[PDB]
């Protein structure tokens, strides 16, 4: 917290390239994966939480899953998010985790006082839990993360502590597909070992293919060796904490409101997309996706620091949500949807 | 819903109220109609 923060953040927010400046300030120690830099930006800034009445839990958290063939900066991304976002913690599906997904009560060893060690999510109640190697978490952690992103409350009943600690997580995750290589012929769900309900609710699915290419590999190698020579022990976009002040400002103080979007356009959008997707083995776009679209719209409005979502923001949220959906879809159907919906992905 | 965002407390209280107060138990004519439609 500080003052003059409003001055600096608004003064740069006037610039209106701020969306791309954020996209190029997120994850500078990684090459490519611009789709995932953008997607994690939308996850970081989030949407808004609402409850029409006291009856409907609609959430403001945008949950993300990178699925990637090995050696493609998944953990590098996750550790960037841990570094930058306040109330971030890290955890792994394997047993080497600094902090665990489950909640347990015991006598904590270094203090020998009888703690309720509430799990990773609850400890990241406001911000981000980061699940590296999301594809191997034990079944108890599967249960816990499912119940977290579904209920958004973790229901502990171990010793006599029959309580429910609220967990408003904004889960990021990384997963290695089966066989150590992405298989475009099969669909996302059946070439990643995450079951259907778990893979569903993640607001972004991203695919990371390590496609051999001359210029790409040349660029990547030059970047890595440059980092290495720069990080020899003889040599001893916006700054990251500037971005962090932007993050908290646009995450708490600014709540862009939505009465200013082509309601009919998006309704017919869902109509057309689902109408094309009507087919066998073609699990279609649904209201999950349309609410994710609104979340992404709000997130881009947040990112622009506006107080009112605009058609530009709605266009960008359409673009990213549709990109995620087509790349979830397998190759032939992906090409069909890409060809017939290039107008939105053009923007 | 996204833009707009009896009562819930009243409804749950009413639910508990009905459950504790009344024991509904059908009449023979209703039982005979259910018999016919059951066959
Ligand atoms: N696009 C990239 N930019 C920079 N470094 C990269 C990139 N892709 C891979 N690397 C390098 O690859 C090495 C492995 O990265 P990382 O820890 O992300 O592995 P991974 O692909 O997530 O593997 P695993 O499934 O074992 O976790 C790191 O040195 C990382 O720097
Ligand atoms: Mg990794």
């Amino acid at each position: 917290l500080t003052d003059e923060d409003v001055k600096m953040i608004t003064s740069l927010s006037k610039d209106q390239q701020i969306g791309e400046k954020i996209f190029a300030s997120i994850a500078p120690s990684i090459y490519g994966h611009e789709d995932i830099k953008r997607g994690l930006a939308l996850a970081l800034f989030g949407g808004e939480p609402k409850n029409p009445g006291g009856k409907h839990k609609v959430r403001g958290d945008i949950n993300v899953l990178l699925c990637g063939d090995p050696g493609t900066a998944k953990s590098q991304f996750l550790k960037y998010i841990e570094k930058v976002s306040s109330r971030a913690i890290f955890t792994t599906g394997q047993g080497a985790s600094a902090v665990g997904l489950t909640a347990y009560v015991q006598r904590h060893p270094v203090s020998r006082e009888w703690t309720l060690e509430a799990g990773a999510l609850v400890l990241a109640d406001r911000g981000v839990c980061l699940i590296d190697e999301f594809d191997k978490m034990n079944d108890q952690d599967r249960t816990s993360i499912h119940e977290a992103m579904e209920q958004q409350s973790i229901s502990i009943s171990k010793a006599g502590i029959v309580t429910s600690l609220q967990a408003r997580c904004t889960v990021i995750a990384a997963a290695n597909p089966i066989g150590g290589r992405y298989d475009p012929s099969l669909t996302f769900s059946e070439n990643v070992d995450l079951t259907e309900p778990i893979i569903s609710r993640f607001d972004i699915l991203c695919v990371v293919r390590d496609t051999v290419d001359p210029v790409q590999d040349e660029m990547l190698a030059r970047f890595v060796v440059g980092s290495h020579v720069r990080h020899h022990p003889s040599n001893k976009p916006l700054p990251q904490e500037v971005l962090k002040k932007y993050i908290i400002y646009a995450k708490e103080r600014v709540h862009p409101k939505l009465n200013q979007m082509d309601q009919d356009k998006v309704a017919k959008m869902y109509s057309d997309l689902r109408k094309e997707s009507m087919a066998t083995g073609s699990i279609p776009i649904t209201v999950r996706h349309i609410e994710s679209m609104i979340r992404m719209a709000e997130a881009h409005a947040r990112i622009h620091l506006r107080d009112y979502v605009i058609e530009d923001d709605v266009n960008m949220a359409i673009r990213v949500m549709l990109e995620s959906f087509i790349d979830t879809q397998k190759f032939s159907v992906m090409r069909s949807m890409r060809k017939t919906f290039a107008r939105y992905l053009s923007f | 819903l996204h833009v707009s965002a009896i009562d819930l407390a009243k409804l749950k209280k009413f639910i508990a109220y009905c459950r504790v107060k009344c024991g509904p138990r059908l009449s023979a004519e209703a039982a005979e109609k259910l018999k016919n439609r059951y066959i």
